[PDB]
């Protein structure tokens, strides 16, 4: 959109000071250029489209970093399946672009980007591994071993990764069982009633089953070589048309945790600077 | 489709698919006069409603208590000492033990309500100082643990009617044994961690003692969901942090109070059982 | 089959492409949307809202709300600044941390308008008149009311309303600006001197206090999106 | 385009003399063959399709070889992620190309080529790489190691390129600040004021932001292998729709850095002929 | 779309897409004539223009001094003895203690204007030479350290009204203590490193002074940008260098002076503030 | 899904084609174009454009402002020729550094008219005549007046007008001529001999100066961009 | 051939999507159904039918 | 485009898409008469012709010389006896020193001509043998030497009028200090390599003793150029080999002579100068 053109003006003796407002209304001034400066033509050619929220949140981000084995046959220990818990909490980028917003209805768009290597000294072969990306919803058996029923997907859907080839990748609706996704959350899951146990009813603060997404479970299909072969998953996800509500201030001290705490020694974002000089 | 700068979509799912000073307001049997408030905020320009069928959600019959809930209530005073860094009030949670509405969201299961909020702080001409008052939607607040997360007790997080204060330093809560379970947000970081020159963002006003004494904010209900427990999820929250420190004829020791005045508007109740009988203390 | 051949470009992963993919939750029947007030459809809506600028980021008042003041008094009347800043939204350590400057961040260019406001919060006696001066760089930067003045300037009177607005305008010889403090994009300069010294009556405080604010006009716009440095993910 | 056709022409004893002309002025002879010759009408075929701007610049140009490697978890020392400023000055050909003219405004084709080879003599075995190739606009934080933070690539743009596939391909339109990219710059950024420190305001002359494009990160996924694996990417630039104006001389002499400097030696560039020789 | 020799476009972004004797001239108060200058050169063919609102980048008001600082302002001589290469000036820098126009430049921040120039330089008939005169537009000029690269200072690098001269041969500055950052453009390199032979693809006149004693170039406003700082970026630069040497009577020491008549045309400022005080000396 | 097959050429990078390619800046506002002056819409634009031939590549002169002087006299007629130049404008050593010849050396083929003119930098006293010859390959080389007028020739009076053009017209067995010193495609000769001797008063300077200038027709053309040998990247 | 260019996602098993796939028995003639009573065309149909709930889940 | 037995091209480039025995003849002033000449044989269907603009590199203006050139010169006779192999004459090489078509050819720069071609050979009804005479375009023959290839001279690969002549067995030039630098075409491979049975694909007459006494033929001017040197590029060339031996009344040594009368055709020239002087012997 060709933004508004910036109109001329001239000099003026009037009496409606729209220079002068009062900040104490929670109305901003829309004063403009023009009004309190002579202003000359000027055809707009600028548009805001690089800046709207689909091209602000249309990139894919990292979320996670899943790491699975396959460990030697020849050693004892059981391989290493990764199940990672659905959320974009684990990293800041995408958790601080997004709480610019309190709601956020936005369909979903995951990539997985799979990089192997060898550990043990012994240059082995290890033959052109596969891997399985299982999602398990809220409630789904979590699988316990690499080689349980589980791991079937009958319901569950899954995605078979051949190592080597173009980067996993699904899309997914708006899967909120409310109608807005909520990055904050004032409020519990139990009231602690007067005539009962004090540990029932005790829910962490601002913790509720809103952004419960289930799990996913990453296991290398291959069953074991003689050479143990380490891999990590790295799942990208990219918000699709997306929709944000009730804007808020972006955070300035570095995270902690899933909540909105801060730590004790992180709390001195700004820098030094005299109060008069350019 | 051939589109402007050839768009076919191949997958049936939806998601496969690519990217003034005067006002007097009058609220069933109570009335608010202010010859001297710079007009009011109505947050987000969504005048409170009641839930619409297109969006509900419940099956259940609607109690909506209208005169007997939609009033205004004064919460208590609070001194506007020169060391005082704020004070944050979170909604419903206040109206909590106020009249027929804290009986009415205790009873129903779900609740949804708008509110207006009407804070009254009068000073001579001669006193000096600034409040802003923010109406923060989903108003969390940073614990006072750092060993742990989301660690604060309902008893703690739900002054009630009180209030609660911003503190001038971070103190983390030491104690390893039984830990206080206490808010500890810091007044220029706002509690959420963000920093408070920002908070402008939110709805707000300023009730600047030179120009205005008292400022009113219609706030919406704004949530995930058309209703939602009132005992459980508290919507908005109100923020007061004096912008500019009181001042007053060389003075250091000038008190002021501040009062809040807050009327339910709109407020819908469903899904009416036994009493909640909560623990707070 | 059909013949194919596959271009350059082919099994990447580029990370700002619109593909198509599968849905993995097929059939999935949607929450319908809900009129939520408060829908932001482009982050420059966000830019529009006014946020104090922390000017006094010196020793002690850094991180603490006394940043937010800057603090104006009885003296008689001198020509030494009030307050002085350049107009570097996006790399000026006092405006990178307003709402403007966090969502300038996260765009490598910005061009547009300027409004500078100024709450005055002092009591209802205090009256008097001030100078805001914007000066365009390629200069000495203003030290004195006698060259601010010759750049735009805005001179508010104190007396009622509490609040002044500059629109500092559109002077720049690129179409945009970088969000680096950089030398050949340079900003100008903003500064706040006495015009004529606020006056208080007898019984009344002498020490005012002016709040600062500062938001983009409509003509404003950003481009190039980019990460930001005010956050990092320790280790 | 079919250009002009050769005319015919015969004997002729006019006194118009097209064929003297004064050069002082800044006009170039239009004199065509048939005036100073007796010609033959001829039907033209030949078409400057082929020497057009697109034409002449349609053909990707190596711009840089970014270094890095995947050193072995044995050996300590830290990874090699190459930081590569964006510039087409590191080369000679698409440079001296560039500079026939003096503005350009030209959308951009990148292509990354990717080749990789063992370096220690123990033959071992690396498992197929991926490469991330992130690019970070002017400002953006510099990743300081190739393992932090600013690898999420939350806003910045970047391409996964799993080693062996085609080679990686995007397209960038015109990114200037100004009107037309600038290939010459007589001036400086500062101007050195009377009444300040020297250092103040000293600048390197024809050097401005116009040509700041930020820098682009390449690195290695996988995490070190046993072996150590160097690799090297090319990238090959192509401009489109491109643009120019005000013509130049191309350059004579060999480059020397950024700037129009030629080094002490280089000042011969002609070869020997005597005046009167075929 | 089936073009000639199926073009069909798959993504939204349009970079993803694939591929004459007598003159007489009068401006202002100043007035030029000339008997045998051999016509004008239209730099481009482009007369100077006012900057159009349809492509304006600034807000502020424009000012334009018209009559002011559109005059003919006649720079220092120059004697083009047998043994001289070249000479160069820098515009509008050469126009920065010329009248009023100086004034502007400075006082503005941003700045555009177009150019007259007139080279004057006659000789007798019994005379023997030939100047060449070309407006290299982004004139840059190569460094005299082999060591640094654009290292040259602002003072050395705008000599103002003085002008600059072209070196025979190349000397690097070898004092590494306190380099000089001098330019040191050598003549047939014509400076930027191409060749001399070649300059004529840059807007020139030449003055053979068996035909004529004049030269007049109307150079536009080329820049990247529609206006842009007068005192940092040089839009333009005049190099008059002589194609043949100078030569009267079989005589060793023959001189004749060049002259230098620049009149700025349709210049425009915009960005007025404190007045620019250059380190210059 | 739809049934491909990968034919030959698939996942190759070949540096000429036109593919498109998934835009890493997706939404990115583009600053306009603005009507700067000088705009090229093609390389022969710049082979059009007269440039001084650097005659005189011997010895002391070579890579020396003196490289573009031809200097002529006041001697006895004799019929020696004043210069001499091989038509190969992309590999001739003096036609090889032109605009022309540097347009060219990025292009294996050239056909088409040429544009020789010469400038008599001379005293305004000094007339005479010259014979400018263009002889087309095959037969010996002129070397003295009585073989040159035999090809095209074109006799130019140095009275007033400082200037003359020879037109080489385009005499070629096959439609393009290869940019490379070559013995079928050659280009011919061409050559400048004194038809009359200058005659110069007295008190008047007796060694004249000439300067040549070589551009394209209007019928010029080239094709088969390929790299030059003038520019290398020294290790 | 036709310029192609395999974009992220190729050459991957999602067991949630909905390709055509060669047939292995070509031209094969299939029994054509017939109205067997009882045909369910939702797993609601099932959900709505009344079934005891095994209330005293205690001990014996 | 559906095509017949879906065609659709992707790329701008063309490339890039898929897959009779009285005879009279007057030329100039000359006259050739033949009462048994068994009709003529236009090559390949096309009668010399004029360049036409159309197809016309050059822009000079032709010179024709009409009835000066376009004459029938007649070479020299030669004998054939029983054990003769053949004769080869390269045109227009042969006609270098011919009138003024050979002065033509040596002063213009570029020339293209047709030929027209009389083979003359009479003997009586009581002789026994066969001539073929072929049009060979291009002809090239082998070398001598099996130690370097393509080393022929100018002097030796084009004899004149006094033509070549072919061998009967190949002999290797076996001298490695002077190397001959001759051909050595044998007679049966017909020089090139090829069989000589298979050189009737070219444009061929057949001289029978029986039947006709004279072979016509109209050679067309074919080359990848439209005009092309004539010094340097011998377009044609008459090959004239015995099928079947002479054989008169059982005398062994039988003699009759055959001669040649060529006459350029349509003949044109461009790019006039000093004269060529080759090196030939
Ligand atoms: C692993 C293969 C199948 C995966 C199926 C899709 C996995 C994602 C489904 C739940 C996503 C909902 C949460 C994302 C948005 C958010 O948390 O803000
Ligand atoms: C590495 C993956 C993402 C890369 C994104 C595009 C990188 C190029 C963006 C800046 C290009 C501008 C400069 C090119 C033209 C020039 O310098 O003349």
């Amino acid at each position: 959109d060709a933004l508004p053109n910036t109109e001329a003006s001239g000099p003026t003796h009037s009496k409606e000071i729209p220079a002068l407002t009062a900040v104490e209304t929670g109305a901003t001034n829309p004063l403009v250029p023009s009004d309190t400066v002579q202003t000359r033509h000027v055809v707009q050619h600028r548009s805001r489209s690089e800046s709207s929220i689909e091209s602000f949140f249309a990139r894919g981000a990292c979320v996670t970093i899943m790491t699975v084995d396959n460990p030697a046959s020849t050693t004892n220990k059981d391989k290493l399946f990764a199940v990672w818990k659905i959320t974009y909490k684990d990293t800041v980028q995408l958790r601080r672009k997004l709480e610019f917003f309190t709601y956020s209805r936005f369909d979903m768009e995951l990539t997985f980007v799979v990089t192997a290597n060898f550990t043990e000294t012994n240059n082995g072969h290890a033959l052109n591994q596969v891997y399985q990306i299982m999602y398990v919803p809220p409630g789904a058996p979590v699988p316990e071993k690499w080689d349980d029923y589980t791991w079937q997907t009958s319901s569950n859907p899954s995605i078979f990764y051949t190592y080597g080839t173009a980067p996993a990748r699904i899309s997914v609706p708006y899967v909120g069982i409310s109608n807005a996704y909520s990055h904050f959350y004032d409020g519990f899951s139990k009231v602690p009633l007067k005539d009962q146990s004090a540990a029932l009813g005790d829910s962490l603060y601002g913790a509720a089953s809103l952004n419960d997404f289930g799990i996913l479970a990453v296991r290398v299909v291959n069953d074991p070589n003689p050479t143990k072969v380490t891999s990590k998953i790295r799942v990208y996800l990219k918000p699709k048309h997306i929709r944000v509500w009730c804007p808020r201030p972006p955070r300035a001290v570095a995270y902690y945790g899933p909540g909105v705490d801060y730590k004790d020694g992180t709390l001195t974002p700004l820098s030094t600077k005299d109060l008069t000089t350019y | 489709q051939v589109s402007s700068q050839t768009t076919i979509n191949y997958y049936r799912d939806s998601a496969s698919n690519a990217a003034d000073r005067v006002l007097q307001l009058t609220l069933g049997n109570s009335t608010i006069t202010a010859q001297e408030a710079a007009n009011s905020v109505v947050a987000y320009g969504r005048w409170p409603e009641y839930l619409r069928d297109s969006e509900a959600n419940p099956v259940d019959q609607p109690t909506e208590p209208e005169v007997a809930a939609c009033r205004f209530y004064t919460l208590d005073t609070v001194s506007w000492t020169k060391e005082s860094r704020g004070w944050w009030w979170k909604l419903p949670d206040a109206l909590r033990d106020m009249g027929l509405f804290g009986q009415n969201m205790y009873y129903h299961y779900l609740g949804r309500s708008g509110y207006t909020v009407h804070v009254q702080c009068n000073a001579s001409k001669f006193h000096q100082g600034a409040l802003g008052v923010f109406a923060v939607p989903e108003m969390c607040l940073a614990g006072d643990s750092n060993t742990t997360t989301m660690h604060t007790s309902y008893q703690n997080a739900n002054p009630g009617e009180k209030g609660g204060t911003f503190t001038g330093t971070f103190t983390p809560d030491n104690n390893q044994t039984s830990p206080a379970r206490r808010f500890c947000p810091v007044d220029y970081l706002l509690g959420n961690g963000t920093l408070l020159g920002n908070a402008f963002v939110f709805p707000h006003q300023i009730i600047n003692l030179r120009t205005n004494n008292c400022a009113t904010l219609v706030l919406p209900y704004v949530n995930s969901l058309s209703i939602d427990s009132m005992v459980k999820h508290n919507n908005w929250g109100i923020a007061i942090l004096p912008l500019a420190p009181l001042n007053f004829a060389s003075e250091s020791s000038p008190e002021i109070p501040i009062t809040l005045t807050i009327a339910p508007m709109c407020c819908e109740f469903n899904g009416l059982r036994n009493i909640t009988l909560p623990r707070l203390q | 089959g059909l013949p194919v051949m596959n271009t350059p470009g082919s099994n990447q992963y580029l990370t700002a492409d619109n593909f198509q993919s599968p849905c993995a939750l097929p059939e999935f029947d949607v929450t319908p949307p809900i009129d939520i007030p408060g829908e932001v459809k482009n982050m420059m809506e966000l830019a529009e809202i006014d946020t104090m600028i922390p000017f006094d980021l010196s020793a002690t008042k850094k991180n603490t709300m006394e940043m937010y003041r800057v603090r104006l008094s009885d003296k008689p009347h001198t020509d030494d600044p009030i307050l002085c800043l350049s107009l570097s939204p996006a790399s000026d350590p006092r405006l990178s941390h307003t709402m403007l400057g966090e969502i300038l961040n996260y765009y490598t260019h910005w061009a547009g308008s300027l409004k500078f406001t100024f709450m005055f919060c002092g009591s209802m006696m205090a009256t008097g008149k001030l100078l805001v001066s914007y000066a365009p760089p390629g200069a000495d930067p203003p030290k004195k009311r006698k060259e601010a003045m010759l750049g735009t300037h805005v001179i508010w009177d104190i007396g009622l309303q509490s609040s002044c607005t500059m629109v500092v305008p559109w002077i720049s010889n690129t179409t945009y600006r970088l969000t680096i403090d950089d030398s050949f994009t340079e900003g100008g300069y903003i500064s706040v001197f006495y015009q004529t010294r606020i006056v208080v009556p007898l019984s009344t405080p002498r020490e005012m206090d002016i709040l600062g604010f500062v938001s983009a006009c409509n003509d404003f716009s950003v481009r190039l999106l980019r990460d930001t440095t005010h956050i990092e993910q320790k280790a």
